[PDB]
RNA sequence: UUAUGUAUUUACUGACCU
């Protein structure tokens, strides 16, 4: 089974994963972890 | 050795037609024994005599000569004894002699008679009846022996003979431990036994078909 | 509460008690039945009856007010007749 | 009179008619009194625990059975 | 009505078990008596959590399974991996062709080696006593 | 002939909002005598009506030959209402013999 | 059974009448509901064996063929020493399928 | 029925990314409900990356309201002319704008 | 006829009273109004737009919105249940049961009840609606108190309904309504439906009282029956109450017995009443009670025999018929003197009433003859002189074969007359009518003969009569129209009774069958093949194997059929021949019989599959030397597609054939097949190859399957891992006490399975722990189980129902293995825990321990010290010698 | 009970037409040799002539027999009819069974013996 | 970032089922 690893979310099949690329934007809430990565832009 | 399922107390009809196996609480069973044409023993389905919240101290076969079989048992109902925190409600909760009559015509067990007791009896003794004797149940108890039989017999009390001045009693009662009925083809007697070993010869001497008075004597030790 | 001082129907008559109860239930629900008057009969057949079960099964037909006042009427008549060796309550001893 | 204590039984989910089982809201006193009653019927049930208890006093076996039997009504004390 | 962990911890002969919820019981003294009775095992750690006992095992990837050694010394792992790897190359053409014309004797290992591995070479595993209940980490705390 | 068809009633659905009072009297006294009508108040029920007659055959005339009849420009559908309920069981009526018959 | 969780057992006192299973359910255990190791006959109560209901299947209520049994795993758990295992109600299966 | 939920839309996007344009049986071979006709129908009707599936302009609306008067039906002839081109996005525009020109 | 007061009492609120020519149309004002509502939901039929009318408009939930749309979101739910796809059905149905306490009984029942009270329902819609009602009766306990009567006036005609399952639905929900509404609500509710004028509601209220009497016991309402039956203002009340007594007797059969006496003393206040209806139903109630008692309570009926005797002497009409049913049911309960006396002076009335025209009295005397000749009294020559000749004169007609309750009663009485008189006396009176031209009448005569000759035997039939019945059953077998088996089973039972005396009829029969097996292909070829399967038994025990070898080879090539139901009976016949001959001595030998059966095995019809693998199973264990041993391999790829077969007898026979194929060719080729089968996505196809893995395990011992089955837990797929755990479940369940050797090999597997995140892993490993726990009991393996208990025990809090019942079965299976002491040690310090969520689960684990072993816990309880008022120390255990 | 016999004699013909029983053995071959039929449940307003008018549709009834009571009554409720031909009785028991005249539903069956003055089912 | 309520697929369970 398939897992969004930053998301920590499980997925039964393939189209359950690659339709989880749009909701719950931790995908851009890694801007906080990028601000911890670098204190500027 | 559970509390609810039967097996502790076992009574049988003296003619040999039923048998009751009973627990110390809540549930009793009656099998109906017969014989079929190979002279072979057969057993019916177990009849039920369930009665909730009920202790049973002893059970015994009441002799009734080719009548509906009856079983006598010393019961005690304790639900008001455990509902009342005052403590005195469980102090005045005397036993009941109860008679279960098996309607062979209707194939079930009914509580026929239920009479309280002014002391706590511990075990019962069958009296032979039908044609042989005054059909009933003796009731042994602390410092007493009592013939009770339902319907018309007044309750006959006989206080148990203590010894002369035996030095074991500050305050202690005296019970029986054995029954040992005997049927000598003229009369019938009972070799009862107190807890020290003092066998008594209890004889029922009845002027009517009703009992009149009971009497006993120090047989041996 | 007051319905728990026990009764023994061997101590009481019943054929003198029925017309009062018929008259009361004709007062209570207005008209006449039989099956509730025969409820009174058949519930009071048993020698040591129960008053709480009586009150439930009359609360069903009647209001739950009228069952309450009916038990508070009917149970002291049973006690006032079972005290007496005659078996008759005070409303029918005096009248 | 009475009020609103109409609770005759309900959905027969498991029928725990085995007395002594107990449920979630079972107090200390209730399961200890079931524990004492099961202990007493197992004492007089087995012959040999009744032997062991009769040796400790000098009381005979019917004395011990009558004592154990009359204690099964209220063994722990009043509620 | 609910006397707190101070007094309840003062009363009990073993105060080392009374917790922050035992005050909120419906009978505290027997609860911390049975909590301090001798050989009991406690309630699992996840009765109060929010995570349904193992839904915290999300993103960690773990090895498949270590076979015990007496099974691995039969060669069944190597034969089985070999024919799985050979079967991963087959198309449906040959998977349906060798369904009706089957080559057999693919494994045919022996019966005496397997009998010896379960009967001569049986290994007692590493068990545990009855107290050692399982919680969620429990094998990543191998630091003891 | 026809018992199992409930009559003296006629459910009317998809009826215009411009019905002031008169047009239901028109269409439903056109076929025979009327008992009355029911006009809704909820904007659901506004636009959906009942009509009750004193005659069975007039309700048959209505429902046999007004099905999908187009009117002021929304065609209505007719059915037979189902009487199933009440709200108050009427009581203490006398309705004595009184020597009328 | 264990599969249909809404089926209720009779659970009254087991008489002398030996239980029977239909032809569709021969070999099934009654409680654990499996096929292997039958060890103990089924005794059913007299109300669930009366008149029209004699020799009828314990589970299906179809016409019985062979005798019914408990597993060894029901026996040694003493799941045979409770009431009679005659499944009473027919609920939510083989009813809607009849309506389908 | 042709319901076309998301877990087949995204697999169709992956399949058209892999296989191609005039090759539809080979990508209906992995969808368990759909035929190749329905795959063509969706990937040109909804999933085509040229479809500007939002952003109603003002030039195209004044275009279509006297383009759907030239040829009054026929929203597959005037769909490539408008270029909104989903041929029902045009019908959405035309019925929405004749609701808003009525109200 | 109406007035305006009844009129606005009738209608709901939200309402107020108050040639030709051509031109054109124009573009409209968009006459496109909604007729079906706003969603996907279902389609609405034109009759459902009163009940679901409020859904065609959108609420937009505000400004028309109290909580009431929440209590008419149930309108959407009833529409989704009544007319929807089954996912929508179970979705809406689970939703309405989970919120049934939230919606309340008011809105929910006053929408459900007028929907059922529509004249345009359907049996499946009635089924789904009564499903909705009984599913909301578990949740609305003690809340249907106003709504009992409004449920009953809908539900009650389910009791008198035609189809049986609708009657069972009626009885079950009135029993649930009885246990939910208590008792006083019932007596309050259904009393005014006694005196009511309509006999439909009066009969149906009587049956409703009977079913609530069964659900709540007789003596709760026995004063009510005693009340309503002695009421004397209108006879309809007495008729109704005695009808109640009748249906209580016919509902709960022998559980009326301990209340019988106090129940029969009601009924004898009837039988003397002035209405013939009341006396008639009092006799019918006595007949139901006497049917129900059987054979008990005869001295409880002794107050009834004198009015029954006076009634049968003085009356004539239907009161005589009810009295006659009553005495016919009584006299088997009676001792032999009084029974023989009442028999010998009721036979005169029965001979007087064989002339009777009415059909119900024909049914009643046809029942009375069954019981009044079974006892001891009526001797044989009396019966065969004048009981049976007018019997066969007046009852063996054609119309009594048509009516099914007159069909089966007549044949079941004719069998009893054959029990008393003899075999050939009845048979020789009806054997000539196996040659009749009514199919139902030949069916009746054949069922009569098969029951007689199965009960008694065939020794009484001479050689002047067995040819009569042989030609009778041959003519009857040749000319049947229907697909019934009754004449097939009749043929089989007859020839099994004749035994070896059928020897000069086997040429006639086998000639008739072999010619009979061509016949236009007109489906009387499964009659010929079924007849071969039925008479295959009698030819071995009659020293005939030449003609067995003759029709074995004929059935070898009638198996190339295109009709499936022909070929299924062919395979059934060939199966019966393979049994009745040896396998290794049969004329189409198994070397070239099984290869004909391997392409038959790819035929997806259920009958052909079923018979084919029964035959392949017998060949695969008893004849495995007739192959290539390549051939068994290329059919054990056929037995995987021979799963997924919707009959469960196929699926449990094919796993046996895997076991036998394995014992032939070894468990390393069949098992790689069954392990490639474990990745399919389909149950019915993975659980039944898991079972086959356990079969190939236990036949050819594990250590032949268990290394590879232990290996394939390492394959990273969900299905194969749950498959090897489920196969360990079935394996330990099958092998039992051989689990003493393999428990250390699978404990490191089950610790990983119970340690795993997914809960299906944990439920399957818990089932394995259970079966292993019961298989190693008493062998000293209580250390491994106490290890695995530490991993089972945290699964206690799971609320998925399958995994909670799997772990709770595992705990009550570990009770006996490691002890009640160890399980009681784990139950303690959590029975009293503050959360109820943990407390109730540990109390039901403790209840399973307590009822599982109550006495063994006595040593194992903790010590609990004394508080202020109570003594909690069991002192008797504590003191010493 | 008084008119479930209507349902039973109707279920006879419905089960024959269901099973397809030929007319040689279609139950009327037992009530051969009898042109008599028992009526049942007539209204008491029915004279002899009105019964002849309704049941003469399949042939003029030769011998009618109402059960007029002895002195105090006028009609009890039966009638027996004897037609010309027995097939008229077949037609009448098929066609006139379960029709209803002025309220009450009537029934027809064969007789096969004689004019029995009172035995049959009131 | 644990989490809800729901619209809602997809997977999975019970040797479920003619
Ligand atoms: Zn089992
Ligand atoms: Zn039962
Ligand atoms: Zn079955």
């Amino acid at each position: 089974s398939y897992e969004c690893k930053l998301c920590l979310t499980l997925h039964n099949n393939e189209g359950s994963y690659l339709a989880h690329t749009q909701g719950k934007k931790h995908q851009t809430n890694l801007a906080r972890r990028a601000a911890k990565e670098a204190k500027e832009a | 050795c559970r509390r609810i399922v039967p097996g502790q107390f076992l009574a049988v009809d003296p003619k040999g037609r039923a048998v009751m196996i009973s627990a110390i609480e809540k549930q009793k069973l009656v099998y109906i024994l017969n014989r079929d044409a190979a002279a072979r023993l057969t057993i019916s389905s177990p009849l039920e005599a369930h009665k909730a919240n009920t202790l049973v101290y002893h059970v015994v076969g009441v002799d009734v000569g080719f009548e509906n079989p009856m079983f006598a048992c010393l019961e005690m109902d304790y639900e008001e004894a455990d509902n009342d925190p005052t403590g005195e409600a469980a102090a005045n909760t005397q036993q009941t002699l109860t008679f279960y009559e098996l309607d062979l015509g209707l194939n079930h067990v009914v509580r026929k008679y239920s009479e309280p007791l002014e002391e706590h009896g511990n075990f019962l003794i069958t009296v032979p009846g039908g044609s042989d004797g005054p059909s009933g149940v003796l009731i042994c108890s602390e410092n007493y022996i009592t013939y009770k039989n339902f319907g018309d017999q007044p309750d006959i009390r006989c206080p148990i003979p203590r010894r002369r001045n035996d030095l074991d009693d500050p305050e202690r009662g005296m019970i029986f431990v054995c029954s040992a009925t005997h049927k000598t083809k003229s009369m019938f007697f009972f070799l009862a036994q107190t807890e020290q070993g003092d066998i008594f010869k209890i004889t029922l001497e009845t002027d009517e078909d009703m009992v009149t008075e009971i009497r006993l004597k120090y047989f041996d030790t | 509460e007051c319905l728990e001082k026990k009764v023994d129907m061997s101590k009481v008559n019943l054929e003198v008690i029925k017309p009062w109860i018929t008259k009361r239930v004709t007062e209570i629900l207005g008209f006449e039945d039989d099956v509730v008057i025969e409820f009174i009969f058949n519930q009071l057949e048993v020698k040591n009856p129960d008053s709480k079960m009586m009150q439930i099964n009359l609360t069903g037909f009647l209001n739950g007010k009228n069952a309450r006042e009916f038990m508070g009427e009917l149970w002291p008549l049973l006690l006032s007749a079972q005290e007496n060796i005659a078996g008759i309550p005070s409303a029918f001893l005096e009248l | 009179m009475t009020d609103r204590y109409t609770i005759h039984s309900q959905l027969e989910h498991l029928q725990s008619k085995y007395i002594g089982t107990g449920h979630a809201d079972t107090t200390k006193w209730e399961w200890l009194v079931n524990q004492h009653r099961d202990s007493y019927c197992s004492y007089m049930g087995h012959f040999d625990l009744l032997n062991y208890f009769a040796i400790a006093e000098n009381e005979s076996k019917a004395r011990v059975r009558f004592n154990l039997m009359e204690k099964m009504l209220q063994p722990c004390g009043p509620p | 009505n609910r006397f707190t962990v101070a007094e309840l911890k003062q009363l009990v002969a073993r105060p080392d078990v009374v917790e922050m919820h035992d005050v909120t019981a419906q009978d505290p003294k027997l609860l911390v008596h049975l909590k301090a009775t001798r050989n009991s095992v406690p309630v699992p750690r996840h009765w109060c959590f929010k995570r349904k006992y193992l839904q915290g095992k999300r993103g960690i990837e773990k090895p498949p399974f270590e076979l015990p050694d007496f099974i691995k010394r039969t060669g069944i792992q190597e034969m089985r991996e070999a024919l799985q790897e050979k079967e991963e190359q087959k198309t449906m053409k040959s998977k349906m062709r060798e369904k009706v014309r089957p080559k057999m004797g693919k494994i045919d290992i022996d019966y005496q080696k397997l009998h010896d591995a379960f009967f001569k070479w049986q290994t007692k595993p590493k068990l545990t006593i009855h107290g050692d209940l399982y919680y969620e980490g429990k094998e990543f705390e191998t630091r003891l | 002939r026809l018992p199992p068809e409930v009559n003296r009633i006629l459910y009317i659905r998809n009826l215009p909002y411009k019905i002031t009072a008169e047009e239901m009297y028109d269409i439903f006294g056109k076929y025979g005598p009327i008992r009355q009508i029911r006009v809704g108040n909820t904007p659901e029920t506004r636009g959906t009506a009942y009509v009750v007659y004193e005659d069975i055959f007039d309700a048959k005339n209505a429902c046999d030959h007004l099905s999908g009849f187009n009117v002021c420009n929304r065609y209505l559908v007719v059915l037979y209402y189902n009487a199933n309920r009440a709200f108050q069981k009427m009581d203490t009526k006398k309705k004595e013999e009184q020597l009328k018959l | 059974a264990k599969h249909h969780p809404d089926l209720i057992f009779c659970r009254k006192q087991a008489g002398v009448a030996i239980g029977r299973l239909c032809e569709k359910c021969d070999g099934k255990c009654v409680i654990c509901d499996s096929y292997v190791r039958p060890c103990t006959l089924v005794r059913i109560c007299d109300e669930c064996n009366y008149g029209s209901y004699q020799g009828r299947c314990v589970i299906c209520g179809g016409p019985g063929v062979s005798d019914a049994y408990y597993c060894k795993e029901c026996t040694i758990q003493e799941k045979d020493r409770d009431g009679c295992p005659k499944i009473v109600n027919l609920g939510s299966s083989k009813t809607d399928l009849f309506y389908e | 029925g042709g319901v076309w939920r998301n877990t087949e839309d995204e697999i169709l996007k992956a399949a058209v990314m892999k296989y191609g344009k005039n090759q539809w049986s080979r990508i209906a071979s992995l969808l368990h409900r759909k035929s190749a006709k329905q795959c063509k129908a969706r990937w040109y009707e909804w999933l085509d990356p040229s479809i500007k599936k939002t952003e109603w302009s003002r030039e195209e609306e004044e275009k279509l309201l006297h383009l759907a008067k030239l040829m009054p039906t026929q929203w597959r002839t005037i769909a490539p002319i408008i270029g909104r081109t989903a041929a029902q996005c045009l019908e959405h525009y035309e019925f929405l704008l004749d609701k808003a020109a009525q109200r | 006829p109406l007035s305006d007061e009844e009129l606005d009492a009738m209608f709901p609120e939200g309402y107020k009273v108050l040639t030709g020519f051509h031109m054109q149309t124009e573009d409209r004002t968009m006459k496109s109004v909604n007729d079906q509502p706003s969603g996907n939901l279902p389609f609405l039929k034109p009759d459902d737009i009163q009940y679901f009318d409020k859904l065609l408009v959108d609420v937009d939930e505000s400004t028309l919105s109290p909580e009431e749309q929440k209590e008419r979101k149930i309108m959407k739910l009833l529409l989704k249940i009544k007319n929807g796809t089954p996912p929508m059905r179970k979705a809406a149905l689970r939703q309405i049961t989970d919120k049934a306490r939230e919606f309340g009984a008011g809105p929910l029942f006053n929408q459900i009840l007028p929907l059922l009270m529509s004249p345009t329902l359907e049996d499946q819609e009635r089924h789904l609606l009564v499903k909705v009602i009984d599913r909301i009766l578990y949740k609305l306990d003690d809340l249907v108190r106003p709504y009992v009567h409004k449920i009953l006036v809908v539900i009650e005609p389910l009791l008198i309904d035609e189809d049986y399952y609708a009657r069972v639905e009626g009885r079950e929900i009135i029993s649930n309504l009885a246990k939910a509404a208590g008792l006083a609500t019932m007596i309050s509710t259904m009393r005014p439906d006694i005196d009511n004028m309509d006999e439909y509601v009066r009969n149906t209220t009587a049956r409703a009282f009977a079913v609530v009497a069964s659900a709540l016991g007789i003596p709760s309402l026995l004063p009510f029956l005693k009340a309503v039956c002695k009421s004397k203002k209108s006879w309809q009340a007495r008729h109704t109450g005695i009808k109640i007594v009748q249906q209580i007797a016919i509902l709960m059969g022998c559980a009326i017995l301990p209340h019988l006496r106090s129940l029969v003393e009601i009924i004898e206040h009837g039988l003397v009443d002035e209405q013939q209806k009341v006396r008639t139903i009092s006799a019918l109630a006595i007949a139901a009670l006497a049917e129900a008692a059987t054979p008990y309570g005869i001295e409880s009926f002794d107050s009834v025999l004198k009015p029954l005797w006076k009634g049968i002497r003085q009356h004539r009409g239907k009161g005589l018929a009810a009295f006659l049913k009553a005495i016919g049911y009584l006299i088997p309960l009676m001792d032999a003197e009084y029974a023989n006396y009442y028999t010998r002076e009721v036979m005169l009335i029965l001979i007087r009433e064989f002339q009777s025209p009415d059909e119900e009295m024909k049914k009643i005397v046809l029942k009375v003859v069954k019981q009044c000749c079974g006892t001891d009294g009526v001797e044989a020559n009396y019966i065969k002189t004048e009981i049976l000749p007018p019997f066969f004169k007046h009852f063996w007609q054609h119309r009594m074969a048509l009516d099914r309750r007159n069909y089966r009663q007549l044949v079941d009485t004719t069998v009893e007359l054959a029990n008393k008189v003899g075999a050939a006396e009845i048979i020789s009176r009806i054997v000539d009518d196996l040659k009749d031209e009514a199919e139902q009448y030949r069916k009746m005569v054949m069922e009569t003969i098969e029951k007689i000759m199965g009960n008694l035997g065939a020794a009484d039939i001479d050689h002047k009569l067995e040819e009569q019945l042989i030609d009778g059953i041959l003519y009857a077998f040749q000319e049947q129209t229907t697909e019934d088996s009754v004449m097939l089973n009749g043929f089989g039972t007859v020839v099994n009774a004749l035994g070896k005396r059928v020897k000069p009829y086997l040429p006639q029969i086998c000639g008739t069958v072999l010619w009979r097996l061509n016949n236009k292909s007109a489906k009387v070829r499964q009659q010929a093949a079924d007849l071969i399967s039925r008479t295959a038994v009698v030819m071995k025990t009659c020293q005939e194997e030449k003609l067995m070898g003759h029709l074995g080879v004929v059935l070898y090539e009638y198996l190339g059929e295109e009709y499936p139901e022909v070929l299924g009976s062919i395979l059934g016949a060939l199966k019966a021949i393979v049994n009745v001959i040896g396998m290794h001595k049969m004329t189409p030998p198994i070397k070239d019989l099984l290869p004909r059966l391997t392409p038959i095995l790819k035929n997806r019809h259920e009958k052909v599959q079923e018979n084919c693998i029964d035959l392949v199973g017998r060949i695969a264990d008893r004849g495995a030397e007739y192959v290539s041993a390549r051939e068994w391999m290329r059919i054990c790829f056929e037995l995987l597609e021979l799963l997924k077969a919707h009959k469960k007898a196929i699926r449990r026979a094919t796993v046996n054939t895997f076991g036998y194929i394995a014992k032939a060719i070894g468990p390393h080729d069949v098992l790689a097949t069954l392990l490639n089968n474990l990745k399919v996505q389909e149950r019915q196809n993975r659980v039944c190859t898991t079972v086959a893995i356990a079969i190939v395990a236990e036949t050819c011992s594990p250590f032949t399957v268990l290394p590879a089955l232990m290996n394939e837990y390492r394959v990273p797929e969900l299905n194969v891992q749950n498959g090897v755990l489920k196969s360990l479940s079935f394996l330990f369940e099958y092998i039992g006490e051989m689990g003493k050797d393999y428990i250390y090999a699978v404990t490191p597997l089950l610790e990983d399975a119970l340690m795993d995140r997914d809960l299906v892993h944990r439920q399957t490993a818990s089932a394995v722990v259970q079966h292993m726990s019961l298989g190693v009991y008493g062998f000293g393996c209580e250390d491994s189980l106490n290890h695995l208990l530490n991993y089972v025990w945290p699964n206690v809090f799971e609320t998925s129902p399958h995994v909670i019942q799997a772990v709770m079965g595992a705990l009550e299976g570990l009770r006996v293995a490691i002890g009640p002491c160890r399980m009681l040690q784990y139950c303690l310090q959590g029975l009293f825990h503050p959360a109820r969520k943990v407390r109730d689960v540990y109390w039901k684990i403790y209840n399973s321990i307590y009822i599982g072993s109550q006495d063994a816990l006595i040593a194992h309880y903790p010590r609990i010290y004394n508080d202020d008022k109570n003594t909690y120390i069991r002192y008797e255990l504590d003191y010493i010698l | 009970n008084p008119l479930t016999k209507v349902k039973l004699i109707n279920e006879l013909n419905e089960r024959e037409v269901q099973l397809g029983v030929a007319d040689k053995v279609s139950w009327h071959s037992e009530y051969k040799d009898s042109a008599w039929i028992f009526l049942g449940g007539l209204p008491y307003e029915l004279t002899e002539g009105d019964i002849i008018c309704v049941f003469s549709q399949y042939g003029e009834i030769v011998n009618i027999n109402l059960v007029r009571d002895k002195k105090t009554g006028k009609s009890k409720g039966f009638c027996f009819l004897c037609y010309e031909d027995q097939r008229s009785t077949i037609l009448a028991v098929d066609n006139f069974n379960g029709i209803k005249i002025k309220g009450r539903t009537i029934r027809v069956d064969h007789v096969s013996n004689y004019r029995a003055p009172k035995d049959s089912e009131e």
